[PDB]
């Protein structure tokens, strides 16, 4: 998961790569909740509100630089 | 005819991609979302440049107003209010949030040109006397005068709302009072459309950005009140027709059955977490 | 008989790897829900209520983990889950299953359809009602 | 534990056979990159609960089995 | 030309947040119905850099025409 969440950064500027990442990440996310966790749910809230401001980082600097 | 402007307030889908669509899309994420009307210049198309401009959401977007209301844009202003029927109490005081951020850029932008200040407040006392006649005294008006309008949509799903929970003519009076109060406060007028319905909107923009029409409040289920049908009576026999007369709380009756419906998908539960050394000493203390 | 099972291993990761495969396509197709399932829609032309259909959609869903199941103890002997990877695939499936226990969507639906029972479902009171 | 036994596996070109001190036997791979046996025999009376200073695989490909003989005192294929 | 120069500072101000994009998140999925999947990313998420990135070029289209 912190490989692709610390590689979000990483491949500059492509949906498609990003959108690849995500699925990996959730694909680990199903299998944390096969085999259920505690709060999963909770921890994602968390992750997200992370994943969001990685994004809209890459984003406004791409935006500045586009 | 120059460069005209409008300046619609997008609110949280209630149609308003769709709105440009029925009129004539990429994608609403971003608010601001520009549109260029160019249409029949009465005789044919001489490109009547009416720029629009799309807003939604409320994460400081006065700059973007900025890059949509200039210092000469101010004439060509034709500011629409568009709300919802899916969601009418949001429109209600919705209406008052969108007017005051607009009331701000008034005092935010408008601030430096103080030669309208003088000269358009006497424009409106002119151009607001203009609001009622050949159409078809005094009333509680407001600040706000320039071309100015309030539109709703999303009113084809009347029989859907009673089927939920509307069923009551109180439901239906009050909302037209306060909408039709809005408006004639507001200097402007009250319009409604729906999903495959009322192309109404051009006749009065065209008409004023420069094609008259003949009004409706009759229907009911469908309303139009061009600038000028209004008076302070009419309406107050409309919610006088068993609608609780003038309710200053019905505001939560109708910001109460769908807005305070409640929550299906909520996950606030706190679950569970423990500790180890905790755990340990306590059973030390139930060790006896 | 250990005699015969000796030699089979090779054979046996082969159809692990099969098993394996279509399980994880079950994974993947039902991680992706009902409601977005376009089985609903076309269940729903063949004229089911959508809960009957998301029920019918998770019985089957499970009757096939169960066929894999059964695939995969009569190949790896009824000795299964204490196999090296049979207890993987054990509770992976059970996981599975025990995400597929729908008595609580007929439960909370039951409740829903109770609350329009309460004076709906028998409205025959006006056979001809006024309009 | 302290593996006070080890050896490879017989045809089991990834795995790594164990004795240990407590008396589990434990099953190492190599492919699957977890530094933590797979498979622990348990500490079962049936299984071994005392060192096993001599565990071993004994045939060929189907002559195989795996044979535990712990300081207990214990032989457990 | 000044005109075009207005909606390339239009796109200037996309720094209105200033390097944050707090409310960057646009979407939301139905109620509960049946699901393993319990925890998705966010359906307001995955799609909005294409979103931005497209919306961008997007009032780039409608000022040239």
């Amino acid at each position: 998961i912190d490989l692709e969440v610390r590689s979000l950064e990483t491949c500059m500027y492509d949906h498609k790569t990003f959108s690849e990442i995500l699925n990996r990440v959730q694909k680990a996310v199903d299998d944390l909740n096969l085999h259920s966790y505690s709060n999963l749910p909770i921890w994602v809230n968390k992750l997200d509100m992370e994943i969001e401001r990685i994004l809209g980082v890459r984003l406004q600097a791409g935006l500045r630089a586009w | 005819p120059s460069g005209k402007n409008i300046l619609v307030f997008g609110e949280d889908g209630s149609g308003k991609t769709t709105l440009m669509t029925k009129l004539q899309h990429g994608k609403k994420g971003r608010g601001l979302e520009y549109l260029y009307l160019s249409v029949h210049d009465e005789d044919r198309d001489d490109h009547t440049r009416c720029n629009v401009w799309i807003l939604d959401g409320d994460l400081y977007h006065k700059g973007l107003l900025k890059f949509a209301v200039s210092a000469e844009s101010l004439p060509e202003t034709l500011v629409i209010f568009v709300a919802d029927m899916s969601r009418p109490w949001t429109v209600m005081e919705s209406l008052q949030k969108w007017a005051s951020v607009l009331r701000e850029h008034i005092d935010k932008m408008k601030i430096p040109p103080e030669k309208m200040r003088e000269l358009e407040r006497k424009f409106v006392k002119d151009f607001q006397d203009y609001m009622e006649p050949e159409e078809g005294d005094n009333v509680l008006t407001h600040n706000l005068g320039i071309p100015v309008l309030v539109v709703c949509t999303k009113c084809d799903a009347v029989s859907v709302l009673e089927k939920e929970h509307d069923y009551r003519d109180e439901h239906l009076d009050f909302i037209q009072s306060h909408l039709r109060r809005f408006c004639l406060q507001y200097g402007a007028a009250l319009i409604y459309t729906s999903v495959k319905e009322e192309k109404n909107l051009d006749l009065l923009y065209k008409y004023i950005v420069h094609f008259t029409t003949p009004a409706l409040v009759v229907e009911k289920d469908a309303v139009f009140i061009p600038a000028g049908w209004d008076n302070e009576k009419k309406i107050a026999i409309l919610h006088e027709n068993f609608t609780t007369v003038k309710p200053e709380d019905a505001y939560e009756d109708f910001i109460v059955k769908p807005p305070v419906r409640k929550l299906v998908h909520d996950k606030e539960l706190a679950a569970e977490d423990e500790q180890v050394f905790l755990m340990k000493q306590q059973s030390l203390l139930a060790k006896q | 008989r250990p005699h015969i099972r000796g030699a089979i291993r090779e054979y046996q990761t082969q159809l692990i790897q099969r098993v394996k495969d279509d399980i994880e396509s079950l994974h993947d197709k039902f991680k992706v829900q009902y409601p977005q399932s376009q089985a609903c829609k076309m269940s729903h032309v063949r004229d089911l209520p959508p809960v009957s259909g998301s029920i019918i959609w998770a019985k089957q869903i499970d009757r096939q983990l169960t066929a894999y199941m059964k695939r995969v103890e009569d190949v790896l002997g009824k000795g299964w889950e204490n196999h090296v990877e049979g207890q993987k695939l054990k509770q992976d499936g059970d996981s599975f299953r025990m995400k597929l226990n729908t008595q609580e969507i007929f439960d909370d639906w039951a409740r829903k359809v109770q609350q329009r029972n309460l004076g709906v479902s028998g409205r025959i009171f006006t056979i001809e009602s006024t309009r | 534990s302290a593996v006070m036994s080890a050896t490879f596996a017989k045809f089991h070109p990834n795995l790594v056979v164990g004795g240990t001190y407590s008396g589990q036997i434990v099953l190492w791979d190599n492919r699957s990159n977890k530094r933590t046996p797979v498979q622990r025999t348990p500490l079962s009376a049936a299984a071994h609960t005392h060192p096993v200073y001599c565990v071993n695989v004994v045939g060929t490909q189907n002559a195989h089995n795996l044979i535990s003989i712990s300081t207990d005192g214990k032989i457990c294929s | 030309x000044x005109x075009x120069x207005x909606x390339x500072x239009x796109x200037x101000x996309x720094x209105x947040x200033x390097x944050x994009x707090x409310x960057x998140x646009x979407x939301x999925x139905x109620x509960x119905x049946x699901x393993x999947x319990x925890x998705x990313x966010x359906x307001x998420l995955e799609e909005s850099y294409s979103a931005v990135m497209g919306i961008v070029s997007e009032v780039e289209q409608y000022v040239k025409v």
